[PDB]
């Protein structure tokens, strides 16, 4: 299960022009001077901190989930939560014949537990040695405006914090960064065999 | 197969059976004997 | 106890020839024509008068399947088994009457009907009523009685009518010039069940009275229509595939078309 | 019989009446599932088959059919009565009198038909979608229908497993509680906690394979039980316990295992369940078993065979249990022979007529 | 009979019906796996072989084949009935009557065929992928098929191990709980905690070999039990305990060890499991064993040998257990001889006919 | 159960001209509009924070509830609480065909349990391998004036906070942000099977 | 449905189960009878 991203964000999809406004608009020094491409490097650091704590995706990037054995008999919960439309469930063998499948499975979308959940009880078996591989597109929307705005504010509360102070310096807000994230974290209570 | 079940081999190719017909012809001989020959001869031609 | 809608049960099964078959198909073997023997002449060659050309009609013995998912007041195993047996008793009734060729028994209505008097072997004979909407206006029931007497005296030993409910309605609606109900005279009689001395089978899969529809059939279906089948009913009490729904699998296999094209005569409501 | 016509119409004449749906599932969950429900029926059905009978007709009962002996028949017959409250016996008659075939039809797939006057006209053996429709509109009436007593139903029996159906599901699930507890449980015998200088800190895979090899070799196992285990800075060993160790629903299982044995009527001493000594010494508990739940059951079934099979004969025959040379009733036979044998006042033939002997 | 003809075509005529899936796995986990399930079958199968029989035909039973004696045959026969609910006996008949070979066919690799009229036409011995297809469409019928009672199935037995299949997995895993607890457990008898000046600090390998050698020599072992153990600054000794010491699933195993013995019907006193005293003094529990689970089992198999082997003979033979000079039933024989022997009113020849004696 | 929104809020329905009165910006300046691009960026970031802590909606935008299997045999409690006039329970098929169903389902309005209970004792069945999306418009009212005012105040107490501190900087009221929210949260005590 | 051989038959529609409720309303009469009228008259008023 490597789960590398196929493509990253373009960078032009990120709200750098809006984050300059969350940094100092309506109150402030002026527009002031901010290294523009620096401000893009703190948004990518705040999204990747909230993509990890929430297990969401937020920009709808393309993924590739290549894992060897199916965990359940049929279920296969996908980790990156807001999903849409499996690109392909191609199945490579130990030599690399890469024979895709086009039926036998129906992705059941959900923000809680996205699944693969094949038809009946038969999910495509794995060639011995030949890892299965699932390409999917997971996230809310293509642009920044399609996001839930409370989750978008948790990026701006966090990316501004990485802008305001560089090293790990000390400094309880009601809806802080942490309180806006907790309704998007994954609540799991299984430590068991299934 | 061994590893082909994972990639392909969702079904194993069954033996395509084949019917070979024995048409069952007949082998028939009809020799013509004379009534004079069947009566004159000391040799039993009818059983020969 | 869980209730259901009570559907029609009469199914043409009890008047047609039910043959238990075990193979993939049932082959009936009917000669198409006569011997053709003539009165011999006293000084003539007299050889090879004729021979009946035989014909094999194949009952394909199709299968019927219904697959419900099961998804302690009433017990589903007995109730669904008492519903799916009813549906297999009723869905084959439509195929026995107006089924087509594909994957299902071809009913006796779908056999290229030819007007009687020009009757050949490959078809079924009909008699016309008159006006296209209904029975004839001047003399009703003349179509019924010459439908009876245009069949053949050997098959009329045990022959029966086949209608649905609202064609027997339109039959009992027939009345004389005083309005006295030719069939079952009073309003106190009921279904007399012996039309023209012959039984009536109310089979709901027959069409109703229309512009050209063949709403009344009459025949010895014991020679006419052959139902070849296997008596059992498959019961896969499936504990797999879906944990949420049992998805029982029940199947009966059954086939049938007409064996004898002379036994069945139809009533065409046209000119 | 005069009121028979009124109850028949409500149910619906000519139509099958099914009764309990879940009957087939109590068999798999209560008779093939737990030993107490398994042993209780097998203890009774192998006891009623062993009891001889008193009448010809018993020549049929001795050899009912192929592959199903006399004792094997009543195990199938009583084994349906205890399981589903109903017993069925098809008789096949190639011959007119005393039909030479008996077959226990299972009561899962049998259904009654109320008929006109309330007493049944049809029985339906329903396998798959296939019915049979046995007919009761005749004199020989080809199936004897043995009912257990049911006060609320008019056509079936009560099946003691239905009365114990809660106590079966306690005993099935308490026994499966301890099974899945032995299969889903993580107890550790301790935990080597490694905090570090920070509140959190991992240890490197160099250090981690060092920690396994000193734990694999020197601390785990029976042979390393109690090494003094030096803990440097940061490390600490918190030994875990397992606080409910024995006795996971142990008494509620042992109480439900007695209520299952209560419903079928076996004593707790015969089946082998633990419990307080109610009966004393097996001369009582075996005599109580053949007097409260075997011989009343057998004299009720044999009374139905005495009447159904006499309908094939001309003369009516009685058919009762022997209640003699059944070796569980010897304490009732010592007690009755020594009472009259010690009564020396009345003469010799006057007590042969009491003990049941032919006088001389 | 008539119902059977309908039952066949539901399952499928001419095709093998297998029945139980796991019966090959319950043998390895329930008869080669635990001693309680092992001893329970061995206690019964060695008891039914010891009971004599009453009839020629028994000359076959005494010597069935090479290397498989009379007592070894019934141990193989009943040992399949208790394990998988089915007994099988192949007969090889070079001669028409009384075939001189008997073979207990194991019931893992045997499968039935329902045939046309519901009663079986084929039995299929399937080892590997290879079959035999024994034929039942004849009169001698070369395999007797002894069924245990099964209410839901029409072709097999119930196999009491299937009814105890939860209590086997409790007893197998609770016994394997204590095995792997004695094999995976790190208890220390203490821990010498060394913090240091900081919150964390290791001790140098010079100091550490000093710390082992004063612990190896002067503190561990029986001979160093209780040295006063000076602890300077930084060092500290925290003695650990082991809070569940005994009794890891001790009663839930012992309750499951009784439910296995409950299902096969052996008393707890005979097998040797601990428990409350139900039976008293072994004159009862051995008499209960040969009356509730041996002699009903043996009179059911012998009733099938009396009918299957009589199909090879002309005249039918009865074959029953002796129920005499079996020394567990001596308490039922004392009780019946002293009752009638003390009955002095009826004469001498009038009680030889009661006790089973040849009259004089 | 995905629960996305068909349409967002218009933005013109948000009280930016009244939020500016709240934050004490300024009364009669000739500029007056340098903050309009950011003030509604914090109102959408504070409504979406309170829409998740309360499971309420507040502007009555249209929703789409795409789910596959019913949670209980007949009930199907909807997540977004203040509902009115469920439009369409169109039942999609395994692939393609979308057939809207009147289906004999009702709607039980409640702020706590907005059920969709069925009247025929069973909701319309679900084609195996197909979803059942429900279009419904849930919220208090169309404009800002139709809200409960204490919940409207909890937006103004919260969006004023995001305007006054940008990053997560720590800084007790009787009826604060939290004490106004708590009579609108969902109080549930079931972790069970039904 | 009539199942073909090369069909790989799909599952069919489980019949919808309806549950129609009887409300079971009440029907009561409360006649008011005089005590003196019930005590004096020759007729059985509590029966009538």
């Amino acid at each position: 299960m490597m789960l590398n991203e196929v493509t990253a964000v373009p960078g032009t999809a990120l709200p750098v022009a809006e984050f300059r406004d969350h940094l100092r608009l309506g109150t402030g020094f002026a527009d002031l001077g901010a290294e523009d491409a620096a401000l893009l490097s703190y948004l990518r650091a705040a999204i990747a901190a909230i993509e990890g704590r929430t297990a969401k995706a937020l920009i709808s990037r393309g993924f590739r989930l290549a894992l060897t054995a199916w965990r359940w008999g049929d279920m296969q919960t996908l980790p990156i939560a807001p999903v849409a439309t499996v690109t392909a469930l191609r199945l490579v063998d130990a030599a690399g014949v890469e024979t895709p499948v086009a039926a036998g499975w129906r992705l059941v979308p959900d923000m809680a537990r996205p699944r693969i959940e094949a038809l009946g009880a038969m999910l495509p078996m794995i060639p011995t040695g030949g890892r299965v591989e699932i390409d999917f597109t997971a996230g809310f929307g293509a642009s920044w405006s399609a996001l839930p705005v409370d989750l978008a504010q948790a990026v701006f509360l966090l990316a501004a914090q990485y802008y305001e102070l560089r090293h790990d310096g000390a400094a309880a807000m009601p809806f802080g960064v942490m309180a806006l994230i907790e309704r998007w974290r994954t609540v799991r209570v299984l430590g068991g065999r299934p | 197969g061994w590893a082909s079940e994972t990639a392909a081999l969702s079904e194993t190719a069954t033996p395509q059976i084949d019917r070979i017909t024995i048409p069952l012809h007949e082998l028939a001989a009809m020799p013509k004997a004379s009534q004079r020959l069947l009566d004159d001869s000391a040799f039993d031609i009818e059983t020969w | 106890t869980i209730r259901g809608v009570l559907r029609s049960t009469a199914s043409l099964r009890q008047i047609a020839s039910v043959v238990n078959v075990e193979a993939t198909s049932f082959d009936v073997l009917v000669d198409k024509t006569d011997m053709g023997s003539g009165w011999a002449s006293e000084t003539a060659a007299l050889s090879e008068t004729a021979t009946p050309q035989i014909d094999r009609i194949t009952i394909p013995l199709h299968e019927l399947a219904a697959m419900p998912k099961a998804s302690s007041a009433f017990d589903i195993e007995t109730w669904l088994a008492n519903r799916i047996a009813d549906k297999f008793a009723r869905a084959e009734a439509a195929a026995f009457i107006s089924g087509d060729g594909v994957d299902k028994p071809t009913g006796f209505l779908t056999k290229t009907k030819v007007a009687n008097g020009a009757w050949a072997w490959g078809s079924l004979g009909y008699v016309a009523t008159g006006a296209a909407g209904d029975f004839a206006a001047v003399n009703a029931s003349d179509a019924v009685v010459d439908l009876v007497y245009a069949l053949g005296a050997e098959y009329r030993a045990n022959a029966s009518f086949v209608m649905n409910s609202k064609t027997a309605g339109a039959v009992r609606k027939m009345k004389d010039a005083d309005g006295r109900f030719l069939w079952a005279d009073s309003l106190a009689a009921g279904e007399p069940a012996r039309l023209m001395g012959y039984p009536v089978l109310i089979a709901e899969d027959m069409p109703d009275i229309a512009a050209n529809a063949y709403a009344i059939a009459f025949g010895d279906f014991g020679n006419g229509y052959t139902i070849a089948e296997r008596p059992d009913l498959r019961v896969l009490r499936d504990p797999f595939s879906a944990k949420p729904h049992v998805l029982f699998y029940a199947s009966k296999r059954v086939g049938g078309d007409v064996s004898d094209f002379a036994a069945i005569k139809l009533l065409k409501f046209a000119a | 019989s005069v009121t028979g016509r009124i109850v028949a119409m409500a149910s619906g004449a000519g139509r099958p009446v099914w009764g309990p749906r879940d009957t087939v599932s109590l068999m798999r969950t209560g008779f093939a599932g737990n030993p107490v429900g398994f042993r209780s029926v097998k203890l009774i059905a192998e006891a009623t088959a062993a009891v001889p009978l008193i009448c010809p007709v018993l020549d049929l009962l001795r050899r009912p059919n192929a592959g199903q002996g006399r004792a094997e028949l009543f195990e199938a017959l009583i084994g349906q009565i205890l399981l589903s409250g109903n017993g069925y016996l098809e008789a096949v008659c190639p011959e007119p009198g005393v039909p030479r075939e008996l077959h226990v039809l299972r009561s899962d797939r049998m259904a009654v038909v109320p008929g006109a006057d309330g007493w049944p006209v049809g029985y339906d053996y329903t396998v798959g979608g296939r019915k049979h429709r046995f007919d009761m509109t005749g004199h020989p009436d080809p199936i004897c229908h043995i009912k257990s007593f049911h006060p609320t139903d008019d056509h079936y029996g009560l099946s003691p497993m239905q009365a114990a159906a809660v106590a079966l599901d306690v005993h099935n699930a308490a026994s499966a509680w301890s099974k899945a507890l032995l299969d889903n449980a993580a107890r550790p015998s301790g935990a080597i906690i490694y905090k570090g200088a920070d509140g959190q800190g991992v240890l490197a895979p160099e250090q981690y394979e060092r920690l396994i090899f000193e734990m694999e070799t020197h601390h785990q196992g029976a042979r390393n039980a109690g090494r003094p285990m030096l803990l440097e800075g940061g490390l600490d060993w918190k030994p875990m316990g397992f606080s409910p160790s024995d006795m996971e629903f142990h008494e509620t299982k042992a109480a439900a295992a007695r209520e299952i044995a209560l419903a079928f009527g076996v004593p707790p001493m015969l089946i082998g369940i633990p419990g307080d000594a109610t009966y004393a010494n097996y001369a009582e508990a075996n005599r109580a078993f053949y007097r409260l739940t075997v011989l009343p059951l057998l004299t009720r079934v044999s009374a139905a065979l005495a009447w159904w099979l006499s309908g094939y004969l001309g003369a009516q025959i009685e058919l009762k249990p022997d209640l003699d040379q059944v070796p569980a009733l010897a304490v009732e036979r010592d007690q009755l022979w020594a009472r009259i044998g010690a009564a020396g006042f009345l003469s010799n033939s006057e007590k042969r007529v009491l003990l049941g002997l032919p006088p001389t």
